[PDB]
């Protein structure tokens, strides 16, 4: 441990959060909703037959 | 099937609805606003030229 001392690598708290640019292009991207409850979302027909 | 209700399986739950009810309200009403108004008595009227 006398070269590489950068926080003992404590890093991915923050500048490294880059997860964001990608959510950014998550959310500004034509994906579908796709889903499994039936699209209604409260079936609840005799405890959720599903 | 009840059995393990665990992972987005929860019946009794709320939904977080939406307290606002977005609704377009085209009301501009350009010509009317600026027409005027007048009284009238009888279903018929005329003017002369």
């Amino acid at each position: 441990n006398y070269g590489r001392g950068r926080e003992l690598m404590y890093q991915l708290e923050k500048k490294g959060k880059e997860i964001k640019r990608d959510l950014e292009k998550i959310l500004l991207s034509g994906q579908a909703r796709t889903d499994v409850l039936a699209d209604q979302y409260l079936t609840n027909s005799a405890a959720d037959p599903a | 099937n009840p059995t393990l209700f665990v992972s987005y399986d929860q019946n009794g739950k709320k939904l977080s609805f939406a307290n606002w009810i977005s609704v377009l309200s085209p009301q501009d009403t350009p010509f009317v606003s600026m027409t005027g108004k007048e009284s009238i008595n009888q279903t018929i009227f005329s003017w002369q030229t």
